[PDB]
């Protein structure tokens, strides 16, 4: 979370969540006898393909929306 | 012939055993964290100090 | 029942090539039904969301490689 903080400074509590969340189901995985590396694996392929899939589809760039995007940001915020 | 040495100390014997005894304690303690499947181990220091 | 109305919408934006508008329906806490959050203007930087995953997806690789605990007794 501090490095989260330092790094961004938004979305502390989201990421604490997150890897929380999957480290409980990770754990759960490993419960049924599914080895740790293949699930270490999974995981670091989902978020690279989790990221490029942001990247390509769910982003929104600014220059189309104008002051008011950093507005909307802020308050968001 | 027949009977040799009696051998009437018993103890380096048992100092032998004792010895492998704690070398195969430590190599099955370490057994598993061998090879491409092999897990880490979180050690804590008396200090406090953490190091996986 | 929130969530399985969010799940169905991204489902049908995924699916379906002529609704691909409905990936930005996002929650609407205040009346608890879905909302497009792109135009109601909830916008968080790419940044955050990349971050956080990247994150804590190695905190939770990093916990998860974890299998035995030695815990040495204080010298105090
Ligand atoms: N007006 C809003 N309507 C719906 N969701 C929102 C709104 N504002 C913020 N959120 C969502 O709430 C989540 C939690 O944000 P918050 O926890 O306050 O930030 P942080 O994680 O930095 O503490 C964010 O992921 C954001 O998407
Ligand atoms: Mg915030």
């Amino acid at each position: 979370a501090d490095l989260q903080d330092k790094e961004v400074g938004d979305g502390t509590t989201s990421v604490v969540i997150i890897a929380a969340e999957l480290l409980k189901n990770a754990d759960e995985l490993v419960k049924q006898k599914i080895h740790p590396t293949s699930v270490i694996s999974g995981y670091r392929l989902a978020c690279k393909e989790a990221v490029r899939y942001i990247n390509e589809n769910l982003i929104v760039n600014t220059d189309e929306l104008g002051r008011d995007c950093l507005i909307n940001a802020a308050k968001t915020s | 012939r027949g009977k040799g040495a009696y051998q009437d100390r018993d103890k380096p014997a048992q100092i032998r055993f004792s010895n492998i005894s704690a070398a195969k304690a430590v190599a099955d303690a370490i057994r598993t964290s061998l090879g491409p499947k092999g897990m880490d181990k979180m050690i804590q220091d008396g200090k406090g100090d953490v190091t996986i | 029942d929130l969530v399985a109305k969010l799940r169905a919408f991204h489902n049908e934006a995924q699916v379906n090539p002529e609704r691909k508008n409905l990936k930005w329906i996002g929650l609407d806490l205040s009346n608890g039904k879905p909302r497009d959050n792109k135009q109601a203007g909830v916008f968080e930087p790419t940044i955050v969301k990349v971050k956080s995953l990247k994150f804590a997806t190695e905190a939770a690789i990093t916990i998860l490689r974890i299998d035995d605990l030695i815990k040495l007794h204080p010298e105090s």
